[PDB]
RNA sequence: GGCGCGUUAACAAAGCGGUUAUGUAGCGGAUUGCAAAUCCGUCUAGUCCGGUUCGACUCCGGAACGCGCCUCCA
RNA sequence: GGCGACACACGUGCUACAAUGCCCACUACAAAGCGAUGCCACCCGGCAACGGGGAGCUAAUCGCAAAAAGGUGGGCCCAGUUCGGAUUGGGGUCUGCAACCCGACCCCAUGAAGCCGGAAUCGCUAGUAAUCGCGGAUCAGCCAUGCCGCGGUGAAUACG
RNA sequence: CGCCUCCUAAAAGGUAACGGAGGCGCCCAAAGGUCCCCUCAGGCGGGACGGAAAUCCGCCGGAGAGCGCAAGGGUAGAAGG
C-alpha cells in the first residue's frame, strides 16, 4: 500500500465535490475520472459515475469498502465467460 | 484434540508439532516456548501436562486459530464478494486476485485443465 | 438391565485444563478433558476472545482526517 | 424472403486447396457477423479438408431479417494473396462462391 | 436413583422455575425429560464391513448402554442396499442413564464441540421434543483419539411430556441447553 | 528452496535482507 | 393384412438385470518443411408410451418406423 | 482505460519434487563492474522491509560487499515432510502527482500442485558440460526467473 | 388346444363365440407345526453426513400396507412382522 505516514489520497478535487456537498444538502451524482481514490466516511451515501475508460458507473458507496478505492467497484474487463 | 482442538503429532519436536495446527506459524511455533519456559527441541512422547496446558492456554487464547481463523477469513473475503470490489468477483469466478497473468497459468486458483476441442 | 452385555456405571471424576472439576457418572473412573463448560467462550457470558473487535474496519480507520476542507 | 431465415452455401472455387481455406475465411466472417446481428447460426453440412479449410460448407442463419441482410453476398469472391499453399512467394488468385437461399417449407403433401 | 448433579438440578432448580414461569396447578403439569434416544444413521457398513460393531462398542462407552442394531426397511438400490442389511445403531435412555447422559453431554460434551455456537434453538418438534445432530465421537469424553478409527457422528432425540415448544425451549435451556438465538 | 523466501537461500536468492538473513 | 427380426453414440455394429463394448472417425499431443500414414492419449449412447423389478439399453405389453417372408383353390 | 483479459493450446525459462538434501549458528576463497537530486560506511529506532541521523569518496583511496557453493559444528529422519513455495487473508515499507485495474519488498498466517515426468525431444568434447554465487546495462520503482557479462567448484565419453 | 383369476353371466348354481383382460407348468427346510410377543401404508414437523426415499423422535393415520409369483376373495380381534 501507499505507506501509510503519508496522506490517506483522494484527488481533493473529489472530496471537495463530497463534503462541498454535505453543506449544500446533497445528493448529487459527481461523475469523476479518480479511480485511484480512497474511499471516506464522507462519501458514504452519494452517488460518483466511476469511469472505466468508456462509460460512467453509477457507484454508490457504503460502510462495508470505506478503504477500498472507487475504481475497484468500476471493472473495465467485460467478460461472460467462455463458451 | 490436544491443542487448539487437534491433536499434534508425538514422537516431534514441540515447535514442529505446532505448525501441526491451523494459525501457527514457524514464527508463532517459537514464540510460546520461549515465553512459556518449554524446551523447544524435545519429544511430544515427553511432556508434562503441566507445560501442556500452559502451552494450550497460552495458544487458545493469544491466537486466533483452528475455527476461528478459518471462519473470520471466510467472512472477509465474502465482504469483497458483497460490496463488488473487485478481489470480490475473482473470489467469485475462480480467477486469480493479485494481479497475475491468466494467458497460461493460475492452475492453483482454476483447478485442472478443461481441454477444449478446436 | 440385560447382564453381560453392558458396561458398568462407575462414579467418575471428569477434569477439565482450568481446574474445573464434575461430580459425574461414566465407563472411566476419570477423564481428562481440555475445554469445559465452566470456561468455554459461549459458555462464560460472552467471554469474546482476541475479536474485541468494533470490526474495527473501516470508516473507523481514522487514520488522518489531514486532507483539508 | 427478407424476413425469414437464410441458408448460406459457401463453395471452394478455383484456387483448389487455398480456395478452400478462403471459403473458411468466408465461413468464420458470416458466423461472426450473424453474432453481432443477434442471428442464430447452425451448421447442416460441412466438408473439412485436411488443411482447415472447407471445401463446401451450408449453415443457416436464424432471425427476423436473415435472408433481408445476408442476401447481398450471394455471388463469387476473389481472394487475391500469397497461400499458405504457396512455396515460391507469389500471390495466387482464387475464389470462393457464396450462395444465399431462404429457408424452406417442409409442406406435406396430400391427396386432393 | 443414584444422585446425578444434573438430576439434582432439575428437581431443585428447573421444577419451580417453570411452575413460576408458567403456572401450572398440577404437579403432573410442569414438563419434564421422557427419555433420550441415540441413533447413528451408519449405513457405510451396508455391506462394506461389520464397522457397527465398532461403533455399538464406542457407543455402549458413551451412553453405558449396548445399543440395538437397525435394518433397512426396503431395499434401496441407489445407496447399494437391500432389505434388513444392518445399516444403523439405536439406544434409548431412560431415567439415570438419560440425565448421566446429558450432565457429560452439556458440560464436556457440547464444550469440547470443534466451533460451537450454541444449539439451534429451531430443531425443537414443534411438539415439545428437541433433536440435534453430530458430527464426531471424540466430543463426548469417554472416546480418545487412540481409541478412534473412524468419523462417525449421530442425531439425538430428547422427548419431552411438554405439550408446546416453549413449554419445552423453558425446560432444556433451564437444565443447561446452550441455544445460539 | 530458493522460491521460499522465508528462508536464507530463499532470500540469497532475492537478494533481500529480512528476519530470514539479516545484514 | 398375417408371421418373424430389428431400432444403441458421428457412422457401422455387439454383449449385458447392476459394469469405458469394439472398428473407423472426431478431439489434444507427438513426428513431418507441411499433409497423409504412423505414434501417445481421449471421447458423445440406447425410438416413443405403459407395466415388472430394489434397479431396465437389457424383461413384458402396445405404438411408430425399417427389413424379410407369405396372401393360395377358385 | 487497455496493451497484464482466460474454456484452451504451443515455445523459452525459473523453482522444485529432496539425505551427495533441507535448516540454523559459526569461518572462509574470487573476478568484473557501478557509483555527486549517486554508492553508501558507521550509529540509533525498527522482527524486518525501512526510517532517522551521519563519515568518506569527483573515486587501485570512500562504498556497493554478503561472494556463494565451500569449511566447521548442531539440528530435521524418509514423513507431500524442518521437501516444495503456490494461493489467499491480514498488518506494514518504498517509489512516484498518483500502486483499484496493475508495481516491487517486508512481516504474520495460510503450506497447494508436484514421488522425477507418455509418444517424443534439446544442449554439451575440457576448465567444456553440470552446479555455484557476483556485477552491469535499461532503470523513479519494477513484475529480471530475461539478456550481456564475471569468476568459484569441475566431470563423463568419443569404438567408430 | 390343459390349468388358474376377473368380466361377459341376465343378484342361487351353471351358461357360448377365433368375445374383453391377465396368469400357471413353480416354489418354501421355512415361506411348515406350536407357544409367546408385536402392528402397517401414508401425511406433517423434527434430526450429522443422509438425498424424494437408508436409520432415529413426535403427532396424525382402520387399513388404502403386507400376505413369494396373476387375479379375485379374504385378512391387523391376523392370514401380516
Ligand atoms: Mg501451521
Ligand atoms: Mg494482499
Ligand atoms: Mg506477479
Ligand atoms: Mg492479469
Ligand atoms: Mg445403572
Ligand atoms: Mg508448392
Ligand atoms: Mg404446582
Ligand atoms: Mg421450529
Ligand atoms: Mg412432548
Ligand atoms: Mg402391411
Ligand atoms: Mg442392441
Ligand atoms: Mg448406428
Ligand atoms: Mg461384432
Ligand atoms: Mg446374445
Ligand atoms: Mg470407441
Ligand atoms: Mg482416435
Ligand atoms: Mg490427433
Ligand atoms: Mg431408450
Ligand atoms: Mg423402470
Ligand atoms: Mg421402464
Ligand atoms: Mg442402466
Ligand atoms: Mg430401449
Ligand atoms: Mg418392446
Ligand atoms: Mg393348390
Ligand atoms: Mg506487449
Ligand atoms: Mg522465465
Ligand atoms: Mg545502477
Ligand atoms: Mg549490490
Ligand atoms: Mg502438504
Ligand atoms: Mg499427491
Ligand atoms: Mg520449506
Ligand atoms: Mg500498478
Ligand atoms: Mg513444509
Ligand atoms: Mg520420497
Ligand atoms: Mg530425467
Ligand atoms: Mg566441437
Ligand atoms: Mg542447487
Ligand atoms: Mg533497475
Ligand atoms: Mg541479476
Ligand atoms: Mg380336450
Ligand atoms: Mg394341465
Ligand atoms: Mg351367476
Ligand atoms: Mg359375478
Ligand atoms: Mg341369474
Ligand atoms: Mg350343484
Ligand atoms: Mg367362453
Ligand atoms: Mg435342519
Ligand atoms: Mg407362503
Ligand atoms: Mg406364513
Ligand atoms: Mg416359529
Ligand atoms: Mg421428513
Ligand atoms: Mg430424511
Ligand atoms: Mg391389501
Ligand atoms: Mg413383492
Ligand atoms: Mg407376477
Ligand atoms: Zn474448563
Amino acid at each position: 500500500p501507499r505507506s501509510l505516514k503519508k496522506g490517506v489520497f483522494v484527488d481533493d478535487h473529489l472530496l471537495e465535490k463530497v463534503l462541498e456537498l454535505n453543506a449544500k444538502g446533497e445528493k448529487r451524482l459527481i461523475k469523476t475520472w479518480s479511480r485511484r481514490s480512497t474511499i471516506v466516511p464522507e462519501m458514504v451515501g452519494h452517488t460518483i459515475a466511476v469511469y472505466n475508460g468508456k462509460q460512467h458507473v453509477p457507484v454508490y458507496i457504503t460502510e462495508n469498502m470505506v478503504g477500498h478505492k472507487l475504481g475497484e467497484f468500476a471493472p473495465t474487463r467485460t467478460y461472460r465467460g467462455h463458451g | 484434540a490436544r491443542i487448539a482442538g487437534v491433536e499434534i503429532p508425538r514422537n516431534k519436536r514441540v515447535d514442529v508439532a505446532l505448525t501441526y495446527i491451523y494459525g501457527i506459524g514457524k514464527a508463532r511455533a517459537k514464540e510460546a516456548l520461549e515465553k512459556t519456559g518449554i524446551n523447544p527441541a524435545t519429544r511430544v512422547k515427553d511432556l508434562t501436562e503441566a507445560e501442556v496446558v500452559r502451552l494450550r492456554e497460552y495458544v487458545e487464547n493469544t491466537w486466533k486459530l483452528e475455527g476461528e481463523l478459518r471462519a473470520e477469513v471466510a467472512a472477509n473475503i465474502k465482504r469483497l464478494m458483497d460490496i463488488g470490489c473487485y478481489r470480490g468477483l475473482r473470489h467469485r469466478r475462480g480467477l486469480p486476485v493479485r494481479g497475475q497473468r491468466t494467458r497460461t497459468n493460475a492452475r492453483t486458483r482454476k483447478g485442472p485443465r478443461k481441454t477444449v476441442a478446436g | 438391565m440385560k447382564e453381560g452385555i453392558h458396561p458398568k456405571l462407575v462414579p467418575a471424576r471428569i477434569i477439565c485444563g482450568c481446574g474445573n472439576v464434575i461430580e459425574t457418572y461414566s465407563t472411566k473412573p476419570e477423564i481428562y478433558v481440555e475445554v469445559c463448560s465452566k470456561c468455554h467462550p459461549f459458555y462464560t457470558g460472552q467471554q469474546r476472545f482476541v475479536d474485541t473487535e468494533g470490526r474495527v474496519e473501516r470508516f473507523q480507520r481514522r487514520y488522518g482526517d489531514s486532507y483539508r476542507k | 424472403m427478407d424476413e425469414r431465415d437464410a441458408i448460406v452455401e459457401i463453395r471452394a472455387g478455383t484456387g483448389g486447396e487455398e480456395a478452400a481455406l478462403f471459403a473458411r475465411d468466408l465461413f468464420n466472417m458470416y458466423l461472426r457477423f450473424a453474432e453481432e446481428m443477434g442471428f442464430e447460426t447452425e451448421v447442416l453440412d460441412s466438408h473439412p479438408t485436411d488443411l482447415g479449410g472447407f471445401s463446401k460448407v451450408v449453415f443457416e442463419v436464424r432471425g427476423p431479417g436473415a435472408y433481408g441482410t445476408f442476401k447481398y453476398e450471394s455471388g463469387v469472391h476473389r481472394v487475391q494473396r500469397v497461400p499458405v499453399t504457396e512455396t515460391q512467394g507469389r500471390i495466387h488468385t482464387s475464389t470462393a462462391t457464396v450462395a444465399v437461399l431462404p429457408k424452406a417449407e417442409e409442406e406435406d403433401f396430400a391427396l386432393n | 436413583p443414584l444422585d446425578v448433579a444434573l438430576k439434582r438440578k432439575y428437581y431443585e432448580e428447573v421444577r419451580p422455575e417453570l411452575i413460576r414461569r408458567f403456572g401450572y396447578q398440577n404437579v403432573w403439569e410442569v414438563p419434564r425429560l421422557e427419555k433420550v434416544v441415540i441413533n447413528q444413521g451408519l449405513g457405510e457398513a451396508k455391506e462394506d464391513a461389520r464397522i457397527l460393531e465398532k461403533a455399538a462398542q464406542e457407543l455402549a462407552l458413551i451412553t453405558g448402554q449396548k445399543p440395538a442394531v437397525t435394518r433397512a426397511k426396503k431395499s434401496i438400490s441407489n445407496f447399494k442396499l437391500r432389505k434388513g442389511m444392518p445399516i444403523g445403531l439405536r439406544v434409548t435412555l431412560r431415567r439415570d442413564r438419560m440425565w448421566i447422559f446429558l450432565e457429560k453431554l452439556l458440560n464436556v460434551a457440547l464444550p469440547r464441540i470443534r466451533d460451537f455456537r450454541g444449539l439451534n434453538p429451531n430443531s425443537f418438534d414443534g411438539r415439545g421434543n428437541y433433536n440435534l445432530g453430530l458430527r464426531e465421537q471424540l466430543i463426548f469424553p469417554e472416546i480418545t483419539y487412540d481409541m478412534v478409527d473412524a468419523l462417525r457422528g449421530m442425531d439425538i432425540a430428547v422427548v419431552t411430556t411438554a405439550e408446546t415448544d416453549e413449554e419445552a425451549r423453558a425446560l432444556l435451556e433451564l437444565l443447561g441447553f446452550p441455544f445460539r438465538k | 528452496g530458493k522460491g521460499d523466501r522465508r528462508t536464507r537461500r530463499g532470500k540469497i536468492w532475492r537478494g533481500t535482507y529480512g528476519k530470514y538473513r539479516p545484514r
